[PDB]
């Protein structure tokens, strides 16, 4: 496939099989990044990252007011009285030491861890003296709260959102085309790994294209929805065991064009989303799948994944996309469904 | 073990032949040696 | 004489088993998750134990950090302060024992601070660890706060109680039959939005071959404009009829008592207070439904206000009705 | 008397009597999910409640336990010098009350700690009582605290407001008969997904002999694809037409005293100002619906900007129409 290995650009893949929208965006009005979008960010990060701001932020907090309380401590003729070793402390008691017992800038920092966690060891207190001294307090205790309010908001907040894990939806990697019932069929197989349920499923599947108007007009990705062929005609799903999703065509559906040949070079694609809300969480989910031309392996049909064991059914996981190549009809989405003189084209 | 996502029942032994070697022989041997400290000990600790 | 298994068990609770699922593996962050969601019983334990462990640990750290810096000694050889003055370079002030450590680590990790042991800074050491134990003390607070919060979040939901009647029936109504459970609710608030689904699971051979092992199709419900909505304050009965395109079509007198038919019933709907959504599961075996019997009546206008009785949930009494099949009874007016 | 009595009251509410049930049992958790959903003029006062009888009891017992440990004895004693309190031989130091034991209590639960009853390595009792002592304030903490939060993130979740009418109209609308009302709101936000259901309730007895006491019946509600969705800004007037298979098709058009109905109505939504779900519903007896008069037009353009007066929000007028039932409008062209 030398014209695909220089074609590996050129492909009609508009979401990844992973279920991200491979797109591009330009040319929009970007307003900007306000400022609260940083704090946003602090909300959705990892352990080790939420782990090393929080102690970071609180370690800076402390050390800052240090240094603060340093300056207050120094300018307030305080390090000098205490230096004076005429005595133990000579005239220490006087000179009114803005916040008793602070010697040096170590001795603040102490002082700072003492007064911002509430420990308080008692042995260096805030005088009766500075006014400056207490309006710093003031501004270290406020400012401490908010801090300290704000990293526990972020922990509980990551503490809370435990019970999101990963979506785990499992689809057939590949598609399957067959004849059932009497008619051609277009199949899917999914399939569930969490125990728990999901309530209110809904399934869709939507066929993208290039599309023509005879008015003129070419919508260059055309959705186009189609029926999900269940016995009632409604989007539910019971999902216990894995399953397969048929949603077959008959006219309006856009497989009535279908040749075998064309597969290689069909534009087709078929996108398949589904959406429920767990039940053990309360989260809406939505889980999407891409099925490329070149992974609808024509002809095919499903396997059997049901056996019974002793008392109670068993179940494999291995063998879902493994297929048997079951004979099947050519081409006959036209011939069969226009019926030619036989009525039976297959 | 109360909540996860794997096969439910328990059982298993993924490398357990060159640790069971390890681990069986390996700690009752600590524990026998553990219990000799703790004799030697106790019995020095009454005669101090 | 074991039953053959059953789709899903008569109390709710879909008994499947599969298996050789790729072990996707036990992510580190899953003890967590289990940690959030315990019994009461257990996180008024490991509070204490993570509590009284990490004190434990930072005590430790610390009996061993006094002796290094010298303060055992200055305190024991001589007399505290009768003999001698402070050597002054104490590390924390009269810490004295082994015992001492451990009451001096309470003050640190718990935010109480005495004040008859302060933090002298000549030791680093001791300022490194003041700084660890401080930011642990932290951490291990925040979680556990937000470990509680999470426990008393959800102490208004509690369990789904959606009660189904024992076993179904099957009569006539308007010469055509049916098929009745008896759906009911027990609390006080409605549901809203309350849906209901039947779906009958069968092994389901095709014309071309293919068999589909446990198949299940999805049969409709009785409501006069098609709808599957529901709004119940005393218990319903949500027949839904058998016709030529339902799959029941072909059940017999004498078949049903060796049959292999399965009619899973299932309600959605959310819950006012609360505001959160749920569902509820159940069943129909052959051998849980007796032919011939309907339900009887509950509502009951007393003298002054409707009166709903439970007294009498799943009774049953026996009426008229014919033995043949459904495509038998609409086979011909004669027949 | 004699009053039939109504399935759900007109002010809003559901008044169908529960009994015989059994009683599933008041669950210990019961207690705490009481108190979880308290008014504000509860809450504070358990709070205080319970941060007082914890503080009195931790007081207690410290005053007890310097008392058998002879603390306090010791300081009565020594007046004049104290010699140092015996080198603070005291399980407690500098305690010698009770007032002053409850001071030194209080220190210990709020994570004060002033500093003069500063507490020895003495006696072991007095560890085990501060460490217990402590475990239970910070529980006592958190339980209060989340309590607090939770109260706080339900601000938003206040009460219901849909203003429906007290007057069912039966007018001419359109060539066939209505059963309109009218439907309000008053708060700023806009419903979400609105749906609207009518129900019918009357006693019934099935044609094979089965009586049903009450009987839901729905109605389909007027809408030009068949939609029971709505997009509530002003004052709406549901309507729904009476076709020839709808239950109210027999009404005694002006002998329609003696009968016996009821409308429901239920309006289902969630608002999109916290994404809570919710629900109100109403009921019509016959005795309030007015016949004849048609709702009256309230939505005036007053100075190029629309305006919307509840002023004359649910008062009909009289207008002429014919007096027969939508069959006897059925049988004859002219009838
Ligand atoms: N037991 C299983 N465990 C995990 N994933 C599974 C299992 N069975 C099927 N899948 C998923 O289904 C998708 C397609 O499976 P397929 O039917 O192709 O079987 P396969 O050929 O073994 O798949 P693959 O080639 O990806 O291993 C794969 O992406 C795979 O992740
Ligand atoms: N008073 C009740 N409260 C709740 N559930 C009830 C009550 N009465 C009957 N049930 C329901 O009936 C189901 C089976 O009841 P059980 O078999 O214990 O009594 P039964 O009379 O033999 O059966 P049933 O009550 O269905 O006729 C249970 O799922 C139970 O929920
Ligand atoms: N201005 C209004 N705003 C909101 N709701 C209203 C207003 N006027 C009437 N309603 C609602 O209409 C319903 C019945 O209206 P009705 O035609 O009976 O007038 P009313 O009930 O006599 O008025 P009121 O309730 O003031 O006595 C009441 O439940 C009321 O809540
Ligand atoms: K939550």
């Amino acid at each position: 496939r030398k014209p695909r290995i220089r074609d590996r650009l050129p492909k009609a893949r508009f979401i990844a099989k992973s279920g991200a929208c491979n797109l591009a965006h330009k040319n929009i009005r970007e307003q900007g990044r306000f400022l609260q979008d940083i704090f946003t960010t602090l909300v959705d990060l990892k352990w080790r990252h939420t782990l090393v701001i929080f102690t970071m932020s609180f370690l800076c907090s402390w050390l800052l007011f240090a240094i603060m309380w340093w300056l207050v401590a120094f300018a307030h003729g305080d390090i000098y009285a205490y230096m004076e070793k005429g005595i133990t402390e000579k005239s220490g008691l006087e000179s009114a030491v803005c916040v008793t017992n602070v010697r040096s800038f170590t001795s603040a920092f102490l002082f700072s861890i003492e007064v911002q966690v509430t420990i308080g060891f008692g042995g260096r207190m805030m005088t009766e003296e500075c006014p400056l001294a207490i309006t710093v307090l003031i501004l270290q205790n406020i400012v401490g709260l908010i801090i300290n309010a704000v990293m526990l908001g972020c922990i509980f907040m990551k503490t809370a959102q435990a019970h999101r894990r990963a979506e785990t939806l499992i689809f057939s990697r590949h598609a399957v085309i067959a004849v059932r019932n009497g008619k051609l069929c277009f199949m899917f197989r999914v399939g569930d790994l969490r125990k728990s349920m999901i309530i209110s499923a809904s399934v869709r599947i939507q066929v993208v294209k290039k599309t023509t108007t005879p008015e003129g007009e070419v919508v260059p990705i055309h959705q186009q929805d189609i029926p999900v062929d269940n016995p009632i005609e409604s989007n539910n799903i019971f999902l216990v065991a894995p399953l397969i999703i048929c949603h077959v065509i008959d006219k309006r559906s856009p497989l009535y064009d279908i040749s075998a040949t064309d597969l290689v070079n069909q534009d087709l694609e078929v996108i398949v989303i589904l959406e429920g809300v767990v039940e053990t969480t309360g989260i809406t989910t939505q889980a999407r799948t891409s099925y490329i031309a070149e992974e609808i392996q024509w002809g095919h049909r499903f396997v059997s994944i049901v056996t019974e064991e002793e008392g109670v059914y068993s179940v494999d996981y291995s063998k879902f996309g493994n297929t048997v190549r079951v004979a099947a009809p050519r081409c006959s989405a036209r011939e069969l469904d226009e019926k030619p003189s036989i009525l039976i084209q297959t | 073990g109360s909540q996860s996502s794997k096969v439910q029942i328990h059982h298993n032994t993924w490398l357990h032949f060159p640790g069971h070697n390890l681990r069986w022989i390996l700690t009752f041997a600590l524990l026998f040696v553990h219990v000799c400290e703790i004799a030697e000990g106790i019995v020095s600790d009454s005669q101090r």
